[PDB]
């Protein structure tokens, strides 16, 4: 019927579904339509034993953990988005500290909903789309946004501590540069292909170092799950450009002590001296801190829209936005387990929490993966 | 001719009374052409004779014309603001 | 075109089909020559042989290409003037041509778009190449052509006589009078200037034009 | 060392000297192996050398070169949707083309240029590699794979900060269109940043004219999402506020036109600020000055946007040229038609000032030429004075030669045929010729038509028509009504205005009928003729030398006379008789031609065809049964055969047609259908209301090089024809027609095919309402 | 006049530029001198050693 009408495309699926510790979700309590086709984060924060989790529908839940049961469920509104009074469609993921479920919107908003009812204990607008999850630290709800702005908002009552542009991308090379505080600097990357550390006191540029190019005529990866967000394991500062070129900069000057400009790393953690990273090939691999010495790699993972490789249930778990979870041999690259618990899958990082692996997929959003 | 109206004979390019009073006998062609410009008909035969001339007939009700020519000398200095009417 | 052959293979199979009159199979091998050998030693002649092929295949703008592709690319021949001939010779037949001739209506009062170009090239022949055998047509092919410019321009003086825009009669005529020194349509433009002047009551100015008739009686 | 000679190996697109002078050690120069290595690079610095191997025979150079030039072939592959030439332009952007110096350094800018071309396509996942593949003696193949990953589509233009407009109802009237489910299709939603730029300027022209002078679009953040398809556009804008256009300060060079130059800038002071009216009231003055002969009409507004009361005040800077502007005119693109025939279409005269409308009214008269395809103007201001303009009405003529025919049996049953050929004012004569005719064994028809369309400069179309219809309707004889109707019909055209053009003429219709069919409407009008001949036999005659008076008039505002997209032609034509005619009737009729663009792209254009007519006797008569109205079957409504709209002829009881054919041409005859039958051929009505509703429609699979000349026209066609003398008297136990309730219907597609012999319209319909007496010909193919 | 197994036809054409010799020269009396030529109208006549038209050199 509908086959002969349309045209064709291409991608790369998952090989070697492994189950050596046979995985499963422990609860299933999904928020709704989860991350969506905006560059969005809906990262479920689990506090009060409650997965405060949101989707790109404005709907924020309170999925009380060990069953994900609803403590509360609110749907947030926007104020300038297309006209006004529109659902939040959250770009920033759920941050929770105190009675404050901080979620950032795709239109302009960054919230903080009280963690008993989800009533917005404050919301504070950021300039354009909150490119980052609302990173909440030191009285500052630090967001790097669509306009390249490190925006710090007051985490108790809502008040813009500052909003400072660092690396405005071209149109908006959508880079979650999410501002991590290190050495007095909220270290927050560059969406056009840079990395910065910016002083956490009021947003003073400690350094911004250009890492890789911009997307458009200097063609680098837009298709990367951009984690311009600096994972600052000590001041060899591990971070990414817009394509995800891993770079290890100085914390006070940006001196790139080594880089995987060679890489265009999508999702990376620096597990001590083991930079467990989803590469541009979506190869899960381990790198050092003083170099990108490939302590191991993985070709079992190869072009799935992966999450971050996180150690849980004895193995390095990495889901994807194809729903395949993958428990990686942490010592070398091998699928120990695979859980295809979604098929729209997780554009949020696997929250190895509650004794589970809490996730947010796009359709079957909040599960909690076990083995 | 019993016609009261048909598509009318028409023209433009004829000096306003401003354009006549903008200039004087003695005024050079360029000095004449400062706000009069050039006509669309001058004299290739004799002197500078700048014919700014109208033509019109409003439906066989008497044909109209405004032949406002500027006879200069060959130095271009105006010698005649020659403004002939209809017929 | 023939494939990547030696040039004189392609030049011979160009040249025979000129002598065969197989001008397409000349162009098949005049240009497959110039495909890999436009630096052929005869590529100046090939360009002329292209005009020999094109215009005798009646490919007049393609000749006009190879006419200019002679003078631009390989002008090294004394048939630049032939090219200046064939430029207009393209441009003369490029302007006024129709199937209306068997019924008996005009072509020369029409617009002279390419005919003004043939007016140029046959002038550029008799000016820029006045030595040439090609000037012989070219001198003749200015004479009708300025009258073809005249009888085109006279038609507007003819029409604006009908319009009653009597300035606009003289606008063509005195322009034509300034244009054409010998064409009859200009001598026939000539009284319309006086005629229009008399409707505009420039009767004395009209008789300036009437004494031209006393001189263009001669 | 000094080189004695150089060996020039492998050049084939470049010369020895093209090598030799790009050798820094040329022949005779002192040669070094430094100069050899200088020679390797600089011969490669030709860009026409695939490899350079300069060596020496002691000092005698020997340069060994493979070269990448003249490219033998360029291949494109994997380009599933995008055409290979569109990719070739980015190769031709990168200087890589067939028969040319390849540079294999330029393999990448082929591809990087192409993927960035692919970015601007409406994709971003679309990749390309170029392949260099050498071929005889210099040649190469330039193969290209194309990795078309996915296109890009706009998803939601996230116009944040939007404080007077809901972006969602803006997108429905934006250019980036949406809503394609399996129950709605408007067209695809591909990511067009160029439409998006117009969308933000739709958004600007949404705001700015309400009051929003200091509306501003703050920022714009396209969702460069890791899919390379999902495009959201996080636009920051700021409403500003409603301003009020609250003053008009129009000044500058006004040239004595100062009063209406104020009035062409009328606002009310306090009018909620219209930014578009501000620009409008500029050009309001500009055409005005362009009517005086100033196409130096420089008119520049200035809203003094006064936020102290949230208002603006419109300063306007007006320049009003110098007079007497149109020096002369020219024409071009009429190398085949005489220019003064086209100059008398023109209304701007030389020796005038510029009427900019005068230039274009004759150009609109040039637009309504019909023997054209496009018309332009070229209003060259002649320098040296701002009284000096030459207006070159560059035009383009139409095709010449059109043919028609007819069939039904030939060459074996006598010589029976139909003919017809057209000249289309052949190559621009000023003489329109279209000639037709038919000779069959049942009738022989003669007709002539010639027109001098510009016999006089007013617009007098010297056009005459004559006719000799030796029509017998031969069964084997006058056994089915003769009509030897002959004579002439001459008509002249007269423009009194530029759209108002009148028509009038006379008709000599020397009718000579005999053996008229016993259908009552023949006699019913003959009963109004004073004739009461045989109801029961076809033996009866009808002679009338109908001295008739024809008339007409056009309104001509439909733009093209060739292939319009917009406008309206209102074209009247009717007839009446005179005292002295052998019949005293009239017939008035009116048709139209109006093109209404559905979209403003004018490839979606409504076409209105509707026919209305009435005629009866002027006194004591009728308009004839042979003058009654009709439609159906390629006339207005398709899916029928001809004469299916109208009073369907009812017979008297009949015996013998002077040889009624034995059970053929049966007419309630003695040979069948006996005693008051009715055939399903329309004798038609003395009144008419029939129509057709076609559409200019785009064809995205037909190349629009001739789909602007092919009018693929879907229709639903309808209409009624009734007689005000077919009232239910004899046609009472039969189809009665007295009203516009006799409507036929069909829907389908017309396919106008502009051949070199003209437009060819083939149609197919299904009669969805078929009234009484209607034949069905769904397959109707006309030439 | 009557078809006889693949007859042929007749067409028409024009080459009048070839035969045109300079026409009756416009003059002017004194005090009335129009410029006679404002272009390449006044034929800069050369008729060097060859024919008129396509009878001349072909390549």
């Amino acid at each position: 019927l509908f086959n002969s009408e349309e045209d064709v495309v291409k991608m790369s699926p998952l090989p070697t579904v492994e189950n050596q510790f046979t995985p499963t979700t422990a609860w299933s309590t999904s928020v709704g339509s989860g991350i969506g086709n905006f560059y969005s984060n809906l990262h479920p924060a689990l506090a009060d034993n409650v997965v405060y989790a949101a989707d790109r529908a404005g709907l924020v839940k309170a999925l009380n953990a060990d069953d994900g049961k609803e403590i509360w469920s609110v749907s947030l509104a926007e104020k300038d988005g297309w006209f006004s009074k529109e659902p939040a469609l959250l770009s920033g993921g759920v941050t929770v500290s105190g009675g404050h479920v901080y979620i950032g919107s795709e239109k302009a908003q960054v919230y903080a909903l009280n963690t008993s009812d989800g009533t917005v204990a404050w919301q504070t607008k950021v300039a354009g789309e909150a490119l980052s999850r609302p990173v909440v630290s030191d009285g500052l709800v630090l967001i790097h946004t669509s306009n390249g702005q490190l925006q710090a908002l007051n985490e108790a009552d809502g008040a813009v501590k500052w909003t400072v542009n660092l690396d405005m991308p071209s149109l908006s090379l959508r880079g979650e540069s999410a501002p991590t505080t290190a050495f007095g600097a909220a270290v927050v990357g560059g969406d056009n292909g840079r990395v910065s550390a910016v002083l956490m006191e009021q947003g003073q540029m400690i350094w911004q170092q250009r890492i890789s190019q911009a997307t458009g005529s200097t063609e680098i990866d837009r298709l990367s799950d951009v984690d311009t967000t600096p994972v600052v394991v000590n001041g060899v500062v591990f971070a990414l450009a817009y394509n995800g070129n891993l770079t290890a900069l100085d914390l006070r000057s940006g001196q790139i002590m080594w880089k995987r400009e060679l890489g265009s790393v999508n999702d990376f953690i620096v597990d001590g001296n083991r930079i467990y990273l989803v590469d541009q090939n979506d190869r899960v691999m381990a790198l050092t801190i003083d170099g990108g010495v490939t302590l191991w790699t993985q070709s079992d993972l190869l072009h799935r829209l992966l999450t971050s490789p996180v150690l849980y249930n004895g193995n390095l778990v990495v889901g994807d936005s194809e729903g395949y979870l993958h428990w990686i041999n942490v010592e070398d690259g091998r699928f120990v387990a695979q859980q295809k618990v979604d098929s729209s899958g997780f554009q949020t990082e696997p929250v190895a929490a509650d004794g589970k692996l809490l996730i947010q997929a796009k359709d079957g959003t909040v599960y909690s993966i076990t083995r | 001719e019993r016609v009261v109206y048909r598509p009318d004979i028409n023209q433009g390019n004829y000096l306003t009374a401003n354009d006549v009073s903008k200039i004087r006998v003695g005024m050079t062609q360029q000095q004449v052409a400062y706000a009069l410009g050039t006509p669309l008909m001058s004299d290739p035969f004799g002197t500078n004779t700048w014919f700014y001339v109208f033509r019109q007939q409003p439906g066989h009700e008497g044909v109209t014309q405004q032949t406002l020519t500027l006879t200069f000398n060959s130095s271009g200095v105006l010698t005649n603001i020659d403004n002939k009417p209809a017929l | 075109e023939v494939p990547d052959n030696p040039p004189n293979e392609i030049y011979a199979t160009a040249q025979q089909k000129l002598q065969d009159g197989n001008w397409r199979q000349a162009i098949t091998q005049l240009e497959a020559l110039d495909n890999r050998y436009p630096f052929g030693p005869y590529s100046q002649q090939v360009q002329l042989d292209l005009i020999y092929a094109y215009y005798k295949n009646a490919d007049l703008p393609l000749a006009q290409a190879a006419i200019d592709r002679f003078i631009r690319l390989n002008p090294t021949h004394p048939n630049i003037d032939y090219v200046m001939y064939m430029r207009g010779l393209t441009n003369m037949a490029l302007d006024d041509s129709a199937l209306q001739g068997f019924f008996g209506v005009d072509r020369s009062d029409r617009d002279p778009q390419h005919a003004r170009a043939a007016f140029s090239d046959f002038s550029k022949l008799v000016r820029g190449y006045p030595n040439s055998q090609y000037t012989t047509d070219a001198t003749k092919r200015l004479v009708f052509l300025k009258d073809r410019l005249a009888k085109y321009e006279y038609s507007v003086a003819e029409y604006y006589t009908e319009r009653g825009a009597w300035v606009a009669v003289v606008n063509r005529v005195e322009g034509m009078l300034r244009d054409y020194p010998d064409t009859q349509a200009t001598r026939d433009a000539l009284p319309l200037m006086e005629n229009a002047y008399r409707q505009m009551q420039m009767n004395a100015q009209a008789e300036k034009v009437a004494k031209i008739i006393a001189a263009n009686s001669s | 060392f000094v080189v004695k000679d150089i060996h020039f190996e492998g050049l084939q697109r470049v010369a020895v000297g093209a090598a030799l002078l790009s050798m820094p050690v040329r022949t005779g120069d002192t040669v070094n192996d430094e100069d050899i290595s200088n020679t390797i690079r600089a011969l490669f610095a030709t860009g026409n050398f695939e490899d350079v191997r300069v060596l020496r025979d002691g000092d005698t150079l020997l340069v060994q070169v493979k070269e990448r030039p003249t490219i033998a072939s360029i291949t494109f592959s994997g380009n599933k949707s995008v055409k290979d030439d569109m990719l070739k332009q980015n190769l031709e952007a990168s200087g890589v083309r067939v028969g040319e110096s390849l540079d294999r350094t330029t393999i990448a800018d082929i591809e990087k240029g192409l993927e960035d071309f692919y970015y601007s396509v409406g994709k971003y996942s679309a990749s390309v590699k170029a392949v260099v593949t050498p071929l005889p003696r210099n040649r190469v193949d330039l193969k290209l794979v194309f990795q078309e990953g996915v296109s890009a589509e706009i998803q939601q233009i996230n116009i944040v900060g939007n404080h007077a407009f809901t972006t969602d109802e803006l997108i429905s009237h934006f250019q980036l269109r949406d809503e394609v489910p399996w129950w709605n299709v408007v067209g695809d939603r591909k990511y067009q940043k160029q439409k998006l730029a117009g969308d933000l300027e739709t958004l600007r022209s949404y705001y700015l004219d309400r009051g929003y002078a200091r509306f501003n679009i703050d920022s714009t953040q396209v969702s460069l999402t890791p899919d390379k398809k999902g495009i959201y556009v996080t636009v920051n804008i700021t409403e500003g506020d409603q301003y009020k256009l609250s003053g008009v300060e129009v000044s500058g060079n006004l040239a004595g036109h100062s009063a209406e130059i104020e009035q062409l800038t009328k606002i009310e002071p306090g009018e909620l600020y219209n930014g578009t009216k501000v620009t409008k009231m500029e050009d309001d003055i500009k055409k005005l000055l362009g009517r005086y002969g100033y196409a130096y009409p420089r008119v520049q507004s200035m809203p003094e946007i006064n936020d102290a009361d949230k208002t603006v005040k419109l300063r306007v800077n007006v320049d009003a040229g110098n007079r007497f502007y149109v020096r002369k005119i020219r024409f071009e693109g009429n190398d085949t038609s005489k220019d003064a025939v086209l100059r008398r279409e023109m209304r701007q005269m030389e020796g005038a000032w510029l009427g900019s409308d005068l230039v274009d009214q004759g150009k609109e008269r040039l637009n309504r030429l019909g023997f054209f395809e496009t018309v332009d103007t070229d209003t060259q201001r002649v320098p040296g004075s701002p009284d000096q303009v030459d207006v070159v009405y560059k035009v383009k003529e139409r095709n010449t030669g059109s043919f028609n025919f007819g069939i039904g049996y030939g060459t074996e049953s006598g010589v029976s045929f139909q003919a017809g050929v057209q000249q289309d004012n052949w190559l621009g004569t000023g003489y329109a010729v279209g000639i037709n005719g038919t000779k069959n064994d049942y009738q022989t028809y003669a007709e002539l038509s010639v027109t001098n369309p510009y016999f006089t400069v007013d617009g007098v179309s010297l056009g005459g028509r004559l006719f000799y219809n030796d029509f017998q309707a031969d069964d084997a004889d006058l056994s089915d009504y003769t009509n030897k109707s002959y004579g002439t019909d001459v008509t002249l055209g007269f423009p009194i205005n530029e759209y108002n053009s009148l028509r009038a003429g006379l008709g000599y219709v020397h009718n000579s009928l005999s053996n008229m069919q016993p259908q009552v409407a023949m006699w019913r009008y003959l009963y109004s003729m004073g004739e009461h001949p045989s109801t029961s036999d076809q033996d009866n005659s009808f002679k009338t030398d109908d001295f008739t008076f024809n008339y007409g008039w056009t309104y001509n505002k439909l733009d093209r006379g060739y292939f319009p997209t917009d406008g309206s032609r209102v074209n009247l034509t009717g007839k009446v008789t005179i005292p002295g005619s052998d019949n005293e009737y009239y017939k008035v009729t009116l048709d139209t031609a109006t093109y209404v663009p559905i979209d403003d792209d004018h490839k979606w254009v409504v076409l209105g065809r509707t026919r209305w007519g009435y005629g009866d006797g002027l006194g004591g008569k009728e308009m004839p049964f042979y003058e009654n109205f009709y439609a159906g079957g390629s006339s207005t409504v398709r899916g029928f055969q001809s004469n299916t709209i109208g009073p369907k002829a009812v017979y008297f009881p009949h015996q013998a047609s002077n040889y009624d054919p034995d059970y053929d041409y049966e007419c309630a005859t003695q040979d069948g259908a006996k005693d008051l039958c009715k055939s399903d051929d329309a004798v038609g009505g003395n009144a008419m209301a029939v129509a057709s509703l076609e559409f200019i429609t785009p064809t995205p699979f037909i190349s629009d090089k001739y789909a602007n000349s092919v009018r693929t026209s879907f229709f639903w066609d309808m209409g009624t024809v009734w007689d005000t003398n077919w009232d239910s008297s004899q046609y009472s136990g039969y189809p009665d027609y007295s009203d516009p309730s006799n409507i036929r219907m069909s829907a389908g597609i017309a396919l106008q095919w502009m051949s070199p012999l003209g437009p060819l319209v083939f149609s197919y319909a299904q009669p969805f309402k078929k009234y009484d007496g209607d034949k069905a010909e769904q397959f109707q193919f006309n030439i | 006049c009557s078809s006889d197994s693949r007859y042929k036809r007749q067409v028409s054409g024009d080459e009048a530029y070839l035969e045109a010799a300079p026409l009756a020269e416009l003059h002017a009396p004194a005090g009335m001198i129009l410029p006679v030529t404002s272009g390449d109208y006044a034929i800069p006549v050369t008729n060097g050693s060859g024919a008129v038209g396509k009878a001349l050199d072909i390549r």
